[PDB]
C-alpha cells in the first residue's frame, strides 16, 4: 500500500489480507495442473 | 471433498443480486442408490475462493432443488428427498429456519422450488413425482401448504 | 516520501532503516504461507534466489542517498546555530571582554536581533 509504528503495522495487515488470497490461488492452481494429468490419464 | 460415494449436482442457483455467490444443491436421483447415512448438505461457493464452499446449508434429508430469493437478500430455500422443505439464511447457514411438517408434506421427491416474487413477504411453490402442486407460504408452514392440486390429464 | 524531525537530542543535532526492514521481513512471510505442492515452504526457494538478495542492498543503498541529502539541509541548519554552542558560561568570559564600550553591548545584542 502506498497510499513510522502505525504506517509498518497498516502495511502489515494489507499484507496478512493479500496473503489469504494468494494461499487460496495456490491449491486451485494445484486442482488445474492435477486436472490436466486426469483429463490425459 | 471425501464424501461417501459421490453426489450429483442435482439444482444450481445464482445470487440475484450479481454473479458474486452460486448455491448449489447435492443428491443422487438413482433410486435406492444413495448409501444408507450418505452426507446431506448443501453448499454455496464465491467466485474469489472456489478451493471450498464459503458457507454450509445442514438439512435434515439430502436437498433436491433450491434457489435464491430475490425479494429477501440472502434467503436460500430448498425441496429434500423426503418431500420436506426447508429455508436457510445464506449469512449465517448452519441449521434451516422453517421446515415443513412431515404428515401433510407430499411423499416422493421435490423436483421443483421456485420463489412467488409478486408478493409482499415472499411465498414458494414445489411440485413431485406424486404428482401434487402446492403453493406454500414462508412466513406460515403451520398445518401443510395452502392450495393442494392434483396433476389429472385428460379430463 | 519520507517525514523525519530535526531537533537537538542532547542538545546534539540529531534525528528508519529498523522500520522499513519490519516492512521488508513481511514481504518475505508472504512466501512462507504459499506452501510447496508436493502433499514445505516457499521462503526457502526466494532467500536462494540473488535477484531477491541483490534488491534488498539497493534498499539499504537508497536510504543513505536520502539520509546525505537530509544531512546536506541539517549541517547547513547546523552552522548559523553553531555561534550559540551549549553553556553560557561563553557569555560570562564574553561579559568581562566587552567591559566598559556601550556601543559594544549594543552591536552585541544588535547580533542577537539578527539571530532573532
Amino acid at each position: 500500500h502506498l497510499p513510522l509504528d502505525s504506517f509498518v503495522q497498516l502495511q502489515e495487515e494489507y499484507i496478512n489480507s493479500k496473503t489469504d488470497f494468494l494461499t487460496s490461488k495456490n491449491v486451485e492452481v494445484e486442482r488445474a495442473v492435477d486436472d490436466l494429468l486426469q483429463t490425459i490419464m | 471433498e471425501k464424501e461417501i460415494c459421490k453426489r450429483s449436482v442435482s439444482e444450481i442457483s445464482w445470487h440475484p443480486e450479481g454473479p458474486t455467490k452460486v448455491a448449489v444443491s447435492y443428491a443422487i436421483m438413482r433410486f435406492q442408490q444413495m448409501p444408507e447415512k450418505m452426507p446431506t448438505q448443501a453448499y454455496v461457493w464465491d467466485l474469489l475462493n472456489p478451493n471450498s464452499p464459503e458457507i454450509k446449508l445442514m438439512s435434515p434429508s439430502a436437498v433436491t432443488n433450491i434457489s435464491y430469493n430475490q425479494k429477501i437478500p440472502d434467503q436460500i430455500g430448498g425441496g429434500c428427498y423426503n418431500g420436506l422443505l426447508a429455508v436457510w439464511d445464506g449469512r449465517k447457514g448452519e441449521n434451516p429456519i422453517m421446515i415443513s411438517p412431515v404428515e401433510n408434506s407430499h411423499y416422493e421427491p421435490v423436483t421443483h422450488f421456485h420463489w412467488l416474487m409478486s408478493k409482499t413477504g415472499s411465498e414458494c411453490v414445489t411440485t413431485s413425482t406424486d404428482g401434487k402442486v402446492m403453493w406454500w407460504d414462508t412466513r406460515k408452514f403451520e398445518a401443510g401448504p395452502v392450495e393442494k392440486l392434483n396433476i389429472i390429464e385428460g379430463l | 516520501f519520507f517525514q523525519v524531525e530535526v531537533q537537538l537530542n542532547g542538545d546534539k543535532v540529531t534525528l528508519i532503516q529498523k522500520s522499513i526492514n519490519r516492512a521488508a521481513t513481511a514481504v518475505l512471510r508472504c512466501s512462507k504461507h504459499l506452501y510447496n505442492w508436493d502433499q514445505a515452504t516457499f521462503y526457502d526457494m526466494i532467500a536462494c534466489d540473488k535477484e531477491i538478495v541483490k534488491v534488498i542492498l539497493l534498499l539499504t543503498g537508497s536510504i543513505q542517498g536520502t539520509k546525505n541529502k537530509v544531512n546536506e539541509f541539517l549541517s547547513g541548519f547546523t552552522k548559523f546555530e553553531w555561534l550559540c554552542k551549549e553553556s553560557i558560561q561563553e557569555s560570562i568570559k564574553k561579559f568581562s571582554k566587552n567591559g566598559p564600550t556601550l556601543q559594544n553591548y549594543e552591536d552585541q545584542l544588535k547580533k542577537f536581533s539578527q539571530i532573532e
